[PDB]
């Protein structure tokens, strides 16, 4: 009797295991190089080249974040694995304008826009919402009377060569996306910023409601 | 008299005023607000409120068998449609807005099946009750002649 017994134990012990599995999330963060990845990952860790996944123990969902920006190859060959998730949560670093890249002789926000574009150009990426943090705003707010953008930047035409205004580059990167764009959320932070875990269920939350709410058809 | 003129001289205004309200919900039935409640339910709220209004016309004239029979159930069938209608689509919502998890639903069109069978498993009850009342002790017509001489 022993084929009849496996197999129905087998896959008892298999439902119940996918039935546990409801409660689940995904998410990636996919960041540039030097964006303090660790650092941000250690603030809200420690409370509230391998792919590491770090298991959140959120309120009633067992949260999921996976760090692939560690890969050196080519991404579009095993970008197909991520398609459930359902947000980006895309990093990048506000002092990058005039920290000059010459190790080819173009600022690294360059590579960050492009970077940026290619990710959210990507046709599977439709139902997915997208997460900007900015991170180290206080070396942008700081440094600046030395750093003016008129000459390394063509749009910032503002008030003269001081008083920091981090809405410009926010601009940049906003207009860089197709008409009829969903909510783009974006919260700037810095190195002991502790109110982030809390905007990343903010948006959860509202990408997963404004789907329902799509799909019941209320509108 | 004037009395019975009047309760039907109401009883029109309100079919027309039932009937210019669907008719907005025709014409802007892709706005935001109006797609916000659901413009299923909604439409057949309305139809229940039309037939509502046409109930109370079966108390005027001469009380007949048939009109006796049928003065009651229709009104009591109405108002419950339009109460299921309204308890239907409060819950709906509420579990819409109380969603942890994304939707599953397999069929987008049996999807609205639910939004309608739920209101005819209200309905049911009732239809029951006035269909085993009617065909075991039918309401009928009776000229009282005792209570005063005149």
């Amino acid at each position: 009797k022993a084929a009849v017994e496996r197999s129905k134990m087998i896959d008892r012990n298999l439902r119940r295991d996918k039935r546990d599995a409801r409660r689940e999330l995904k998410l990636l963060l996919l960041g540039t190089g030097e964006s303090g990845k660790s650092t941000f990952i250690k603030q809200m860790r420690i409370i509230h080249t391998g792919i590491i996944e770090y298991p959140f123990d959120l309120q009633s969902v067992i949260f999921r974040m996976v760090d692939v920006g560690g890969q050196r190859s080519e991404r579009r060959k095993w970008i197909h694995c991520f398609e459930n998730v359902t947000s980006i949560m895309f990093l990048v670093a506000l002092s990058e304008y005039d920290q000059v890249l010459v190790e080819d002789n173009e600022n690294r926000m360059e590579e960050s826009k492009a970077l940026f574009r290619t990710i959210i150009t990507y046709p599977w990426f439709q139902n997915s919402s997208v997460i900007l943090f900015l991170n180290k705003k206080d070396l942008l707010e700081e440094k600046i009377m030395y750093s003016h953008l008129v000459d390394y930047f063509p749009e910032y035409d503002g008030p003269q060569r001081a008083q920091a205004a981090r809405e410009f580059i926010l601009k940049m990167f906003v207009d860089l996306n197709p008409d009829s764009d969903k909510i783009i959320y974006s919260h700037f932070t810095c190195a002991t910023d502790t109110e982030n875990i809390r905007f990343v269920f903010a948006a959860v939350k509202d990408t997963i409601l404004q789907l329902n709410l799509k799909e019941y058809n209320l509108v | 008299e004037p009395f019975g003129i009047a309760l039907t001289l109401f009883a029109v205004l309100g079919i027309f005023l039932t009937a210019f309200v669907l008719g907005v919900f025709i014409k802007f039935r892709n706005t935001p607000i109006v797609k916000a409640t659901n413009r299923e339910l909604s439409y057949l709220l309305l139809f229940s409120l039309l037939c509502c209004f046409s109930s109370s016309l079966f108390f005027i004239g001469e009380p007949q068998d048939w009109t006796c029979r049928l003065r009651q159930p229709a009104f009591g069938i109405s108002f419950v449609l339009c109460i299921s209608c309204i308890l239907v689509k409060t819950n709906r919502v509420l579990l819409v807005f109380e969603a942890k998890i994304p939707t599953s639903f397999h069929r987008k069109w049996w999807g609205l099946n639910l939004q309608f069978l739920l209101v005819f498993l209200c309905t049911f009850m009732q239809i029951v009750i006035c269909v085993i009342w009617l065909y075991t002790a039918p309401p009928s017509s009776y000229r009282n002649q005792e209570l005063e001489d005149e």
